């Protein structure tokens, strides 16, 4: 619980000053009033050679390059500024915009709030309470919060190559406002490991922890460089970690990114992040808190709002995958997320885990399939300029590959369960439960897909194999219901006396020895299974038309069965000969029909 | 376990005493004494319940605990075997009621063209109806349910209940003589249907004695009751007394499964291709019938023998269509070929497995008549996985039936003016005219 009223608290905050609306920043070309370093690359800004962008709005300055980079918010910014400017009446106006965005927020969008609370089971009461606590939160600025952050800098996977050696000799600086620190190189590695952990104070929660990763260019070419850029030691590639997304203590996979047009850039940055934020002490980190969050909000949309139905949301083209729910729903994750520097695949690896529970339930083995085609297509394919295998890309997932890996196993088995009865768990008089069979198959499909793909499994359970021996259980199962259950089977869909519909003995919805009968009937509902197979079940499972041919399936399993069966109850009849002559020839003209039409 | 024991002995000891003479009280004087006996019966299981618990229930040791398990399984049968032994002292009392309950239906008639002491209301003809039994019940009824305990009651009713709904189900429903007067062939009359009123006062009688076994629910669960398969039975039979003929006939089809297994005692036999067409020009239902030939034909005649083969279908919806053909004739040959191909209409709506062919040899007699040589019966719903069957249908003398074919074909044969009914009454009632290689075959 102390997760979710903690996830509550801060989803509350983020929604009520949600990033979709911060304010755009007004850069002016800018020639620095002071000597000045760039707000996101810390370069000197100084007389007309060396001019920024300085917002009117929230006075940050930047180079021209640097002005995207900043996704600090304008507003917060401003009043940040201008509390460092000792700008007050600037500060205080900006508070007041702040505060009516919130109360806009709040009269635009009640529902979102009504939702949190809802999700999170909270009262009204309370939820106004805590409501005005966030709104004073956020009106802390930046000048009432505070924070120790520990930056373990752990490894880098997959960088770049800048030297003539074709390698690099990587080094990280990390930056968090006034103070810059850098680690020790480690040199030849695109791959290194630096385990090395600085302290900062940071009185800003829009300053940007800028990691910044570097080739140690110690030579004569560098020397050189160092003249015209700021930038000597070949950059690598960065991340600039908003403060803001930073809670507790995280363990992150950031990808690398490109600073500048003539960056080339790969790989990723591993990095164990303490912050000890002045009143969030102990805090979870906000993968985990939007893990809480989804689990928390999916569990109320689908248990409490929709008695267990799994909703699938409306949603079309290559972000449909990134839509889990309704609109106010959506937009509760999504700026939690956005907000708290939760990456989409992690939304993503999360939801599935949610329908990994769900799946039984109508369509969700296609929206299931859907995700982890794009989950599988997100790790498989995303830039070939990395030097990184597709399963090591995945090891860099912070959902955690292991955890990604036992889920899918965990739903691959519950897959090939209920594929190992799928006529009874998908019955043939539900067309929508053929198509959930089918989507279930395609998830299975797009499992192994993934393992093969993504993991790079030199080996996995092929799944036309995986769901043909989950069709042989099933037909052994079906074969057994049949020859336990045939006279009431036959009675009711052939008998045209219903006279004789009922319940003949076990032993004759079974087999004897007096009588031929039951071989007859069984005959005749294998060949309904076989029809149904080839008919309903054929068609539904076409996914690998060259491998799985239900039909043919049915009918060499049930003949088989039937076969051994037949070949020793003929045998027991050959000893006791108590049907008639004829009859085993009308059962030897019906065998050899069966077999001839469909077995031959 | 020693004393379980010890409790086990007596008490089974008590139960067997019991037992051995409560056939001797259930003798019409007495009738408290077999309650009593009953309720000293259920007395020991409950004290023995009560004296398991005081041996700890549960917590007794396991062969201890087994033994009184055992025990008291042992004394509920007693009980039930007792509850049946003393329903069982009523049974000729129930059996000569419903009897007399039949002796006053049969004046009740159908009645809408009969005077007002039988078309007297539905009502009133059950209570008459009734009164024999009603006399017995509400007497009976309350007496034990004052000196039975409730169990006992409930075990009595039941035993009770069963032996009322069979005795008129038998007695009433299908008494053995109408067997006789109109599926049999002892007398030409119409034998007089359960006509609609006396179907009503039945319908009525029976939920009147339904509620008489309920009692208010101081007897038996009206739960139970409509469950009854005895009342289930009851109601079908009853039911099938109304029933339309082409209904009734279907019902023969679906019911008389048997008639499509081997022939016993054959007289020869039939050569027939058989093609069901689902038609494919409508999705009807045709049959093409191909009599290849007869051979081993038990008919050496007194005579020129001149077999023809008619073939006819059977099954509902079949009075617009011709249910009948015949091959040519051939002179003096016991195993003629024929090489005939007629084509059967079914209906539309009825499934393949609500009809069946009956092949007829007979020998061609002008100035005579044509001696049935013997009859085949094929079912349709073999054809309906089949499509077109090459078959060698043994010849019978007559088509053997179960007792609801029988049930309605005596049914049918009162529709003595139904068209239908009178073609598949003559037909299921066709035999070989036994002579020239014999009468009655096996079934």
């Amino acid at each position: 619980e102390e997760l979710k009223n903690h996830v509550y608290k801060k989803t509350l905050q983020a929604l009520i000053y949600p990033i979709s609306c911060t304010t755009p920043h007004n850069f002016e070309v800018w020639t620095a009033t002071t000597p000045t370093y760039c707000y996101e690359c810390e370069g000197l800004l100084w007389g007309i050679a060396r001019q920024g962008m300085r917002c009117t709005e929230c006075g940050v300055k930047c180079h021209e390059k640097c002005q995207d980079l900043l996704n600090a918010d304008c507003l917060q910014r401003a009043a940040e500024k201008s509390s460092k400017h000792g700008a007050e009446d600037r500060t205080q106006n900006i508070i007041m915009v702040l505060k009516d965005r919130m109360k806009i927020r709040e009269r635009n969008k009640p529902e979102i709030f009504e939702l949190i609370q809802e999700v999170f089971a909270v009262t009204k009461s309370a939820h106004t309470q805590q409501m005005k606590a966030v709104k004073q939160s956020v009106l802390d600025g930046t000048s009432k919060w505070s924070a120790k952050i520990s930056i373990t800098v752990v490894c880098a996977q997959g960088l770049q190559a800048k030297d003539k050696t074709g390698s690099s000799d990587p080094y990280v600086t990390v930056q968090v406002g006034k103070t810059k620190k850098r680690t020790k190189t480690i040199y030849g590695n695109l791959n290194p490991v630096w385990e090395e952990n600085f302290h900062f104070e940071c009185h800003n929660s829009s300053d940007r922890i800028k990691v910044r990763v570097w080739d140690e260019d110690d030579d004569i070419k560098s020397r050189v460089k160092q003249r015209f850029k700021r930038e000597s030691d070949d950059f690598l590639g960065q991340t600039i970690i908003e403060v803001r997304t930073l809670s507790g203590e995280m363990d992150v996979w950031y990808n690398l990114d490109k600073r500048t047009d003539k960056s080339a850039v790969s790989g990723a940055i591993r990095l164990h992040i303490s912050v000890e934020i002045k009143g969030e002490e102990k805090v979870a980190p906000y993968h985990v808190q939007y893990t809480c969050l989804h689990e928390n909000l999916f569990h109320f949309v689908t248990d409490v709002q929709n008695n267990g139905v799994v909703k699938i949301p409306d949603a079309k083209g290559d972000d449909a995958w990134k839509v889990y729910y309704d609109e106010t729903a959506q937009e509760i994750v999504d700026e939690f997320a956005m907000r708290y520097g939760v990456e989409s695949i992690y939304q993503a690896m999360t939801h599935f885990a949610c329908l990994s529970s769900k799946y039984m339930c109508p369509g969700v083995p296609a929206v299931m399939s859907t995700l982890l085609a794009n989950i599988n297509a997100y790790y498989a394919h995303t830039t070939a300029s990395t030097n990184v295998s597709a399963s090591d890309r995945f090891a860099a997932s912070n959902f955690g590959k292991e955890r990604f890996v036992k889920l899918l196993d965990q739903l691959h088995n519950s897959l090939r369960i209920d594929l190992s009865m799928y006529r009874n768990n998908f019955p043939a008089s539900s067309p929508e439960r053929l198509q959930d069979l089918k989507s279930t198959v395609d998830l299975l499909t797009s499992i192994t897909f993934f393992r093969m793909k993504v993991q790079e499994l030199q080996s996995p359970p092929r799944a036309s194999q995986v769901v043909k021996d989950c069709v042989k259980a099933c037909l052994n199962s079906t074969y057994e219901y049949i020859f336990n259950n045939c006279h009431e089977l036959y009675g009711r869909e052939y008998q045209t006396d219903p006279a004789k519909k009922g319940e003949v003995p076990p032993e004759e919805q079974g087999p004897s020895i007096k009588n031929l009968d039951f071989w007859s009937k069984l005959i005749t509902l294998i060949v309904s299974i076989i029809e149904e197979d080839k008919n309903s079940y054929t068609p539904c499972l076409n996914q690998f038309p060259q491998e799985l041919n239900v039909g043919k399936i049915s009918a060499e399993v049930m003949w088989s069965l039937f076969a051994q069966d037949m070949k020793y109850a003929m045998e027991e009849h050959d000893k006791h000969r108590l049907c008639k002559s004829a009859d085993y020839m009308n059962l030897h003209f019906k065998v050899k029909w069966l077999y001839n039409e469909y077995v031959a | 376990r020693r004393f379980a024991k010890t409790i086990s002995n007596v008490l089974l000891q008590y139960a067997d005493i019991v037992s051995k003479d409560f056939a001797s009280y259930c003798s019409k004087e007495k009738e408290k004494v077999p309650c009593i006996l009953m309720n000293n019966t259920q007395q020991l299981r409950v004290q023995l319940e009560k004296m398991f618990e005081a041996m700890g229930g549960k917590e007794l040791d396991a062969e201890a605990s087994g033994t009184l398990k055992e025990l008291q399984v042992k004394l509920n049968n007693v009980l039930d075997e007792l509850s049946h032994v003393f329903a069982t002292s009523f049974q000729p009392h129930i059996e000569e009621c419903v009897r007399q309950m039949g002796d006053i239906l049969s004046q009740v008639k159908g009645t809408g063209n009969v005077p007002a002491s039988a078309c007297s209301s539905v009502a009133q003809d059950a209570d008459n109806v009734l009164q024999p039994i009603m006399d017995l019940l509400d007497s009976n009824l309350t007496l034990f349910a004052k000196i039975c305990e409730k169990t006992v009651l409930k075990r009595v009713l039941k035993e009770l209940w069963k032996l009322v709904m069979n005795t008129m189900e038998r007695t009433i429903v299908l008494p053995p003589e109408f067997l006789s007067k109109l599926k049999d062939h002892m007398v030409r009359e119409e034998a007089k249907s359960l006509t609609p009123k006396q179907c009503a006062v039945v319908e009525l009688a029976l939920d009147t004695i339904k509620q008489y076994f309920h009692a208010g629910g101081v007897g038996l669960k009206k739960t139970f009751l409509e469950k009854s398969p005895d009342l289930q039975s009851l109601r079908y039979a009853l039911s099938l007394y109304t029933q339309a003929t082409d209904l009734l006939i279907k019902t023969f089809v679906q019911t008389q499964s048997a008639q499509g297994s081997g022939v016993e005692d054959p007289v020869g036999e039939v050569s027939v291709h058989v093609e069901l067409f689902t038609h494919p020009g409508t999705g009807e239902q045709k049959v093409t019938v191909k009599v290849v030939a007869a051979n081993d034909l038990k008919w050496q005649t007194s005579g020129i023998f001149r077999p023809f083969i008619e073939v006819n279908i059977v099954g509902p919806q079949l009075s617009d269509k011709k249910r009948k053909f015949a091959t040519k004739s051939k002179n003096n040959s016991w195993a003629p070929k024929y090489n005939e191909s007629f084509q059967f209409s079914l209906s539309a709506d009825a499934g393949p497995e609500c009809y069946e062919l009956q092949v007829c040899v007979k020998d061609y007699c002008f100035a005579r008549e044509d001696r049935t040589v013997g009859l085949a019966v094929l079912q349709l719903r073999e054809l309906a996985q089949r499509g077109s069957a090459a078959c060698w249908l043994p010849l019978g003398r007559r088509i053997h039936m179960d007792d609801t074919g029988l049930t309605v074909l005596r049914i049918l044969s009162q529709r003595s003016n139904d068209e239908v009914a009178k073609e598949f009454v003559k037909l299921k009632s066709d035999t070989r005219s036994a002579e020239e290689g014999g009468a009655a075959p096996a079934p």
